[PDB]
């Protein structure tokens, strides 16, 4: 969810 | 070479083929021919074994399988007295029951409705002369084909008709009927031998009948030419009710006629002359007058133009002619013209009121001329 | 969404959690009337497995379904496959024929002319005893006597036979048919 | 109307939706038109990281100038699909016209004289  | 007989050895040499390699029905046939070479060689001697033999190719997966094994059933038709043919073609005709087709193959399905339901109708309930069909034979040639199959259906059902004779074997018809292929294909059988079936076992001039007769067919396509009225349109007019033959009349005109044949039309229109009356014949003029294809408006409309000036007043005549000439494309034609005429001149007008009917329809045709 | 999820299921072989799926869901999914809904998966699943209890289960609850049946045809469609699947021949599968939406449809035309009470008396031939002939009788009687002249005169024939039919059926020349013998001094001209 | 189901036949489509609909179209017939192809290899290729949606890594190594060629042609068969719309259809009738925009106005006189 850090990322995307 | 030396077919019948040489040295009664080279037939072997015939049986003798050999050289595996992709083929579908091939080793089957010729192992069925080698078979009756078998029956020259001294008939169930190697027999047997060859069938035994030829019996099982992988798994399943083939139709060659069942049509050899139906062979043998029909050598065992020449074998005279039923009983060995009745027991091997009864254990042999059970085998696929367990077990049909679809293992591995260009074959999608299985379509064991041809061979199973061909080895099932070779072991009982042949519809021809072979006896020895249990009561429950016919469910076990609609479980052979265990989804739907329609090339027997009416031979099937006319089995299930002779062993029964009941309604359950006319549902059970039009079920499978229904479900055996989409469209009136095997369904215009079912219709067939629903009426007759719905004479001979629902009795006659049943309320059911009709009910089922009329869901069954109710949407339709156009059967083989079209009927979607006749069986049912004809069957309420004769079960004695005036009324519902009517409104079976009006309802079976819409959809008489979906590619506007004149045949539908003259049954409609034929069809409100026997019964009712005058007015009937003038809303079938009017209907008649409103669905049009090519000549189909103008032929009715002349016909019972001509029908109503002949007893009714000459208003219907002049309008008629007026609807005539918004319909009816000039082409060569000329008679309804003259003909219109001279009726409106035998209906009292002669010098008066006949000079704006000939100047109009003169001008109209001049006006429809173009230049 | 679920006729998806009961077909790719059915196309995976296993169908315990596609029946019970269908169950559930239908459970959970009702609110006024089935239908469509269950009936069809009710009907999928019962014509794929053969199995009689789900169809009459099927047709149990599709009986009590409320809005005239919900669907019309589609109920009575559903009801005559399965019907037709499982017995039908004569008997109970004929009664349930000429019942259930043609009984319905054939009970509340909203009457206007002779021919739908000529229709509910087709359907009332058989029904139950001279109770119900004579209040069919008698609802038909003054239903529809539409005016003096002609056509109410063959209405009056037509409460006649149905007096007649009605008080003939138990009996022959009962108490009825002196009551018919006064509708017959013509309250019309 | 009908959500989804298996079987692959002839419909009609082709209608006021557009986009969205010679999209949902277009894809279809892009997924019924490439079957299956050597992913079981690529289930060689599969190990632990499948599933559990939400990504640890988007990228890797992607495949190779395979999946390259693979994916331009696709891009020229949705090109020459493009290249299709309609014909000439042309022809020494009636009056003359000025260019393009006298055959449009011809187009939408005719559908407003029509009605």
């Amino acid at each position: 969810k850090i990322k995307y | 070479q030396g077919r019948p007989r040489e040295i009664i050895n080279t037939y072997t040499e015939a049986v003798q083929t050999v050289d595996p390699f992709k083929a579908t029905g091939k080793p089957h046939t010729l192992w069925v021919a080698f078979a009756k070479f078998y029956e020259d060689n001294g008939q169930l001697d190697d027999a047997r074994v060859i069938l035994e033999k030829a019996t099982k190719v992988n798994f399943k997966q083939v139709d060659d399988l069942a049509s050899v094994w139906c062979q043998c059933g029909e050598l065992e038709l020449r074998h005279e007295n039923y009983d060995e043919a009745l027991r091997l073609l009864r254990k042999a005709t059970a085998l696929p029951a367990r077990r049909a087709e679809y293992f591995d193959g260009s074959e999608p399905v299985q379509n064991r409705v041809y061979k199973s339901l061909k080895v099932w109708s070779m072991l009982a309930d042949l519809e021809e002369s072979l006896g020895t069909f249990q009561s429950t034979k016919a469910v076990y040639d609609r479980i052979l084909d265990l989804r739907i199959a329609t090339p027997q259906i009416v031979i099937n059902y006319a089995m299930f008709l002779e062993e029964h004779k009941y309604f359950e074997e006319s549902f059970k018809a039009y079920e499978r009927g229904i479900s055996l292929f989409k469209w009136p294909n095997v369904s215009d059988i079912w219709s067939t031998y629903l009426t007759k079936f719905i004479a001979r076992y629902g009795g006659r001039k049943l309320e059911r009948a009709r009910d089922l007769f009329e869901q069954a067919l109710d949407g339709c396509p156009p059967k083989y030419a079209k009927t979607l009225y006749l069986l049912y349109a004809q069957l309420e007019e004769e079960w004695g009710l005036a009324r519902h033959a009517m409104a079976v009349y009006e309802r079976a005109t819409r959809a008489v006629e979906p590619a506007q044949q004149y045949d539908m039309f003259n049954i409609y229109i034929k069809r409100a002359a026997e019964i009712y009356g005058v007015t009937h014949t003038r809303g079938i003029y009017q209907k008649a007058i409103e669905v049009l294809s090519d000549e189909h408006a103008r032929e009715m409309c002349l016909r019972f133009a001509d029908m109503e000036c002949k007893l009714g007043e000459i208003d219907r005549a002049r309008a008629i002619y007026s609807f005539c000439s918004q319909i009816c494309d000039p082409r060569t034609t000329g008679a309804f013209w003259q003909t219109w005429k001279d009726f409106e001149v035998r209906h009292g007008n002669e010098d008066t009121i006949k000079e704006m009917l000939r100047i109009r329809r003169s001008v109209q045709a001049t006006y429809n001329t173009q230049v | 969404n679920w006729i998806k999820y009961a077909r790719f299921e059915e196309k995976h072989a296993y169908f315990a959690h596609a029946r019970k799926v269908y169950e559930r869901a239908v459970e959970f999914f009702g609110d006024e009337h089935m239908d469509e809904h269950l009936y069809v998966a009710f009907a999928k699943f019962e014509e794929n497995q053969k199995e009689f209890e789900r169809v009459r289960v099927i047709y149990k609850y599709a009986l009590d379904r409320i809005s005239k049946q919900d669907a019309q045809e589609l109920f009575k469609n559903y009801t005559i496959f399965e019907k037709k699947f499982g017995d039908r021949r004569g008997i109970e599968d004929i009664i349930v024929s000429k019942r259930r939406f043609q009984y319905e449809e054939e009970v509340k035309a909203n009457p206007h002319n002779y021919d739908a009470w000529f229709d509910y008396l087709r359907l009332v031939e058989s029904d139950a005893e001279a109770e119900a002939v004579r209040e069919v009788y008698e609802r038909a009687i003054a239903n529809v006597p539409p005016i003096q002249e002609k056509r109410h005169w063959k209405r009056y024939i037509y409460l006649w036979i149905n007096y007649a039919l009605y008080e003939e059926l138990e009996a022959k020349d009962p108490e009825r048919t002196r009551q018919v013998y006064q509708a017959s001094l013509e309250l019309i001209p | 109307a009908a959500a989804q189901l298996r079987q692959y036949h002839r419909l009609t489509k082709q209608i006021k939706p557009d986009m969205e609909t010679y999209e949902r179209l277009r894809e279809k017939h892009g997924e019924e038109f490439f079957p299956t192809s050597n992913s079981l290899l690529h289930g060689t290729h599969v190990p632990s990281t499948e599933e559990i949606d939400r990504m640890v890594i988007d990228l890797e190594k992607q495949i190779e100038k395979r999946d390259k060629y693979s994916r331009r042609r696709p891009y020229n068969d949705d090109a020459d699909i493009d290249y299709i719309n309609e014909r000439n259809a042309k022809f020494n009738k009636k009056a003359e016209r000025f260019y393009g925009k006298y055959t449009a106005e011809i187009k939408q006189n005719l559908e407003r004289g029509t009605a």
